[PDB]
């Protein structure tokens, strides 16, 4: 069988067939000759540029490819033109298995319209609401009371959240009415009204289907995707901590009635939103294979590829809802190189420096192998980390160590924003929202800082890996063994405190305050040169990172954050305050090309936004493209040196004002 | 007890005997010589005699290797040289001669002492004749703290580095006040002879720090990789590191279109051991590397080309500092490695009235002298003479590699193309550029020419480089007698 994604996705697919036995074929572009799904696959065919377009999104050259391979069937993927008509019908031109759900379900689910015919189809507990328009104050009223809502005013013909005011009561109900009416009247030339049952704070909860061919129908544990910035997920967790059987096993048998309703094959998943009073709503239904998955699949076994892949020969699954239980539960997350801190700043065309994956006891998947890049063309995530567990504080913990074990090098990432959400005590309190990230982060993002046993613990590693590098470069005996440290972070050596260290061992320190005082005998086990750094006082174990050095300053990693401690002796910490410190020039002033040559491309516009890192234009000089980006800055005022303006000669091609 | 060194600290700035001790181990420095005086009787200088007679030099200890150093005070005269201030330099140096340690000297002078008359011009005189004689035989290393006018800037020049510090040092031959006499324009000592004049514009500092305390700690990290004499073999450190780590992001650095760019470091550091590079001159000449790396704990030298800054071209700028890099590096017995990247020379007028001939012609002198092992990478391209300087095969190369996309032609297929065929039908262009880049833009001609040892994967580099420089320890070459060379200067 051949695949039509490009990502983590068909890699998990080329190693499903692992055990099932099937010789499997991978296409790609030409910027992705490097990719590893390239080199897992037994075959490879080119599909021509990689923008887009041609690659995989070229039905033509896909589905003209689809003759070589011999392979009797070909995975759709999830991604691109999955479950696709017009392609499902070319696929059905030429008599080939689409390994996927078949048209009518497909069409009839996935649109966006008649949805809701098929939800009061059999009503599955749609939106509830007073079906109609609510011409007087006495009728909204009267059916906030109905239900007792939020009243959920919505206009008729309003979308996407406009003409929509939160009632709690009759006052609240009257005012809000009278708004929705004068801003409804002005924007979409519509005053007809409708009043719903609002949702106090949503949860977002997910179940998961599946089905077959021929019967044996199972419905899958749900799912949880609460945590959702600019309407992307970010963690996942399959058994949410509001499951009560009375309605989860209800969930499951009308999803399998659903699912026959339409004659569904390759079910997606269903989705639902939740209140603390442990209501459901069938609507929003996926049609698409959802890659949250393996939470599911950790909690239960159920290898949904392979039972599709078996469901599109016309076979029954191989499991049955009597079976399927729970072993604990499993947390998910995405890794984007989206930088947070910076303004959700994308940092894109950076191969990986040097990476490593964590692997204690964990699952990760992923298609960017060492030395790989993204595109700007293309999804930006790097790795789904998934860890299995049984209960919330074990399962966690787990990630929470699984996260720093990460090593990131080469572009910037989330781990951090990733670390801080796992780590608050509102996440380890239970129970979460929709709401939830920016009600917890207002302005921006900031993460949580340092306790003080925390940042000790920081400079007594920081001391032991100082005298670990240092006896390195000593010959042969003539080596120290004890010295006295005094360590400060900051600029202007903020909390001076001293330090001693032993080396009673290789990987044994004899850590005390200073000299007479008692010492503790901590561990620590570190690779020259190397990132990862495991320390272990009693039971607590940490692990931290070692980024790099100019012998004064150290730059070590703690919680997914970059600090910079200062490791230095008597002489050099009271000599430390007797240093200039000189201010680098802060000029926001027009930038000029460093040498002459030819503009070629431009990627700014004149007198608008820039940020840090963005390229602005591409000069060619000599048979070659450079890119000079903006360093730093916020705005510009300009005029733009137009194409193929081969003068250069350090002009002011952008003035920044 | 704190006493004296108040007036000193109040602006911001240290003592000679501070910067020494920071230097060295914690209680390893044995003060050589305390008690000497001018004895000038001249202008009114019978008086006002000082103890230590402005200098301090000692013996110290680095790393539990032996050192020798000197350092200027600029308190006591300004730090003036004379007849007497210079016999303890001279001492040094002449019993760092005869044992095999290096000189390390922290200038801080003022200029000349007025008051000896010319004995100062004798003094001068023997220290450039010590350093003279003793170049090739001891690495040299200076530093320069403070000021540094008149003709006292001549010993570090001939230093084999020089290192500068950023806010309170400046160097330079004559006084901004002899250029407003003559010229008539008003610039400052810092806009005239200040750390980053010298650091991009004349390219004599080797490299720059933000603090004296900086300074120490990296002049050890430098001191850590030299070797301790001309006679004495190159240092090898333990380290964990191994040649069988795994390197295969190499694969994909180089792009697969030739108009793009990439940077070279991505190339350079896989190879070498981690967090063990130690640049040369970092902002002068961007568009080639130099500089000291480990290789499975033995300290090896870095040249390779950027096609990051301009395209990778050779210049004047960049062979000077690749020839004084070869030539250091081969005094004293160092392996070098190369990595080739060049599409020719810069062209331009200023080139010729410049004197590209002379400059250019003085890095394929150092590489062809050169006796050292060397080990040479074509990563993709190597055109015209440049190929020839680049360490080729035929400069008595060691081994030489290349990988898989090469290209080692005469020049490019345009003017290839336009030269072999003269008044040949229009439209020529479309079907012979690319039919000649197809046939000899390739490595496989150079190969069947036996220029090129072996077509390697990417991803062996650091095997060959470790398995060549291990058999290559026991190289031993020798050049026909001669009193000395004939460089082109
Ligand atoms: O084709 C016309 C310009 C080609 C220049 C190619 C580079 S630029 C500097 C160096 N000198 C050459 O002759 N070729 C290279």
């Amino acid at each position: 069988v051949l695949v039509a994604n490009r990502g983590e996705i068909a890699c998990r697919v080329m190693a499903t067939c692992r055990r099932l036995g099937i010789k499997t074929v991978a296409v790609y572009s030409t910027a992705d000759e490097q990719a590893k799904h390239v080199k897992v696959a037994d075959e490879s065919v080119c599909i021509g540029p990689p923008a887009s377009v041609e690659s995989y999104l070229c039905i033509d050259k896909i589905v003209d490819a689809c003759k070589k391979t011999g392979a009797q069937a070909v995975h759709p993927g999830y991604g691109f033109l999955s479950e696709n008509g017009e392609f499902q019908s070319a696929l059905q031109k030429n008599n080939i298995v689409f390994v996927g759900p078949d048209a009518h379900s497909i069409e009839s689910m996935g649109d966006k319209i008649e949805s809701k015919r098929l939800a009061q189809r059999a009503g599955v507990t749609c939106i509830p609401g007073f079906i109609g328009e609510v011409k007087t104050h006495e009728d909204l009223l009267r059916f906030a009371r109905e239900i007792g809502y939020p009243v959920m005013i919505k206009a008729s013909g309003g979308g996407g959240g406009k003409g929509m005011r939160v009632a709690y009561n009759d006052t609240q109900c009257v005012e809000y009415y009278d708004m929705c009416r004068e801003e409804a009247k002005a924007a979409f030339h519509s005053d007809k009204m409708l009043v719903e049952r609002f949702i106090d704070h949503p949860r977002h909860i997910e179940i998961q289907v599946i089905a077959d061919r021929r019967g044996n129908t199972v419905y899958l544990p749900e799912r949880e995707c609460s945590i959702q910035r600019r309407n992307q997920k970010v963690i996942e967790e399959a058994p949410s901590v509001l499951l009560d059987a009375t309605t989860r096993k209800a969930m499951g048998e009308e999803a399998v009635a659903m699912a026959r309703a339409v004659q569904y094959v390759s079910a997606g998943t269903v989705e639902n939103v939740v209140n603390p009073q442990k209501q459901f709503y069938f609507l929003e239904m996926n049609t698409r294979l959802q890659v949250e998955h393996p939470i599911t699949e950790e909690i239960t076994g159920v290898d949904l590829v392979e039972q599709m892949l078996r469901a599109a020969a016309d076979l029954p699954l191989s499991i049955t809802q009597d079976d399927i239980t729970i072993n604990g539960h499993a947390t998910e997350c995405r890794v984007y190189a989206e930088d947070p801190m910076k303004n959700y700043f994308p940092s894109i065309g950076r191969l990986t420096m040097y990476q490593e994956p964590t692997g204690a006891g964990v699952r990760c998947d992923s298609g960017i192998i060492e030395g790989s890049q993204i595109s700007v063309y293309y999804d930006p995530l790097i790795c789904k980390l998934s860890t299995w567990g049984r209960d919330r504080a074990e399962c966690i913990g787990r990630m929470e160590k699984a996260l720093d074990e990460y090593v990131i090098r080469g572009l910037r990432h989330n781990i951090c924003l990733l670390r801080d959400v796992v780590t608050e005590p509102r996440y380890r309190s239970g129970s979460i929202t929709t709401n939830y990230l920016q009600e917890q982060y207002p302005n921006g993002f900031k993460k949580a800082e340092l306790t003080a046993e925390e940042m000790q613990l920081m400079y007594e590693v920081a001391a032991c890996v100082h005298l670990k590098r240092e006896r390195l470069h000593y010959t042969q005996g003539t080596a120290p063994s004890e010295r006295q440290l005094y360590l400060s972070v900051g600029a202007g050596q903020e909390g001076e405190t001293p330090v001693y260290v032993r080396y009673l061992d290789d990987s044994h320190f004899e850590i005390g305050a200073s000299k007479h005082g008692p010492f503790r005998k901590m561990e620590v086990v570190w690779k020259a040169s190397y990132p990862i750094i495991r320390v272990k006082d009693g039971e607590a174990e940490t692990v931290l990172q070692f980024w790099g050095t100019n012998e004064v300053t150290y730059g070590m990693q703690m919680r997914g954050t970059t600090f910079d401690v200062n490791v230095m002796s008597d002489l050099q910490s009271t000599l430390a305050h007797f240093v200039p410190i000189t201010e680098a020039t802060t000029n926001t002033k027009q930038i000029l090309s460093p040498m002459p040559g030819v503009i070629v491309a431009i990627k700014v516009q004149p007198g608008q936004m820039v940020v840090a890192g963005e390229e602005l234009l591409t000069l060619e000089a000599m048979k070659m493209r450079n890119k000079i980006h903006a360093q730093a800055d916020g705005k510009v005022k300009e005029v733009k040196v137009k194409l193929g303006a081969t003068v250069e000669d350090n002009e002011v091609l952008v003035e920044l004002e | 007890p704190t006493a004296a060194e108040d007036l000193r600290h109040k602006k911001k700035r240290l003592t000679a005997m501070e910067r020494v001790q920071l230097f060295c181990d914690p209680g390893t420095f044995r003060e050589r010589d305390a008690l000497v005086e001018h004895e000038c009787h001249n202008f009114g200088m019978e008086k006002r005699k000082v103890p230590g007679d402005g200098f301090i030099t000692g013996t110290g200890k680095v790393f539990g290797r032996p050192v020798f150093l000197f350092s200027h005070d600029f308190t006591v005269f300004g730090g003036s040289l004379s007849r007497t201030n210079a016999a303890k330099v001279v001492r040094i140096m002449e019993e760092a001669a005869k044992i095999g340690v290096p000189v390390i000297g922290f200038n801080d002078s003022g200029g000349a002492r007025i008051h000896e008359g010319v004995d100062s011009l004798a003094g001068y005189a023997d220290i450039f004749l010590r350093n003279t004689l003793f170049s090739g035989v001891i690495p040299q290393i200076s530093v320069i703290m403070g000021p540094c006018a008149g003709g006292a800037v001549y010993s570090p020049a001939i230093t084999d580095f020089t290192f500068m510090v950023e806010t309170s040092s400046y160097m330079f031959v004559t006084g901004p006040e002899v250029v407003s006499a003559v010229g008539g324009k008003l610039v400052t000592k810092d806009e005239l002879g200040g750390p980053h004049v010298h650091a991009t514009k004349s390219g004599v500092s080797a490299g720059t720090f933000p603090n004296d305390i900086v300074a120490m700690a990296q002049l050890r990290r430098l001191y850590s990789y030299l070797p301790l004499s001309n006679r004495d073999p190159v240092p090898v450190l333990p380290t964990a590191d191994e040649r069988y780590r795994d390197v295969s992001s190499l694969n994909t650095v180089v792009p697969t279109e030739v108009k793009e760019a990439y940077d070279m470091r991505d190339v350079i550091y896989p190879v070498i051991d981690h967090d063990s590079f130690f640049e040369i001159q970092p902002q002068f000449a961007k568009n080639i590397i130099c500089g000291f790396a480990r290789v499975e704990g033995r300290s090896v030298c870095i040249i390779a080309n950027q096609p990051k800054v301009q395209a990778g071209v050779l210049d004047i700028d960049s062979s000077v500092k690749g020839a004084r890099m070869v030539r250091f590096a081969d005094a004293f017995n160092i392996p070098i490695i190369t990595f080739v990247d060049v599409p020719g020379f810069l062209p331009g007028v200023q080139q010729e009235y410049g004197g590209i001939i002379r400059h250019g012609a003085k890095l394929l002198y150092a590489y062809a002298e050169a006796t050292v092992p060397k080990v040479t990478i074509i990563t993709r391209k190597a055109y015209g003479g440049a190929y020839d300087v680049m360490s080729s095969k035929h400069l008595r190369g060691d081994s030489n590699y290349a990988w898989p996309h090469a290209e080692i032609a005469v020049m490019g297929a345009a003017g290839a193309c336009k030269l072999l065929y003269s008044k040949e039908t229009a439209e020529q262009q479309a079907q012979r550029i690319a039919d000649y880049e197809k046939t000899f833009c390739t490595p496989l001609s150079a190969a069947r020419k036996g220029f090129v040892d072996a077509v390697i994967d990417p991803s062996e580099t650091r095997m060959r480089v470790c398995e060549d420089l291990e058999r290559l320890a026991r190289k031993q070459l020798q050049n026909p007698w001669k009193k000395h060379g004939n460089i082109p200067l």
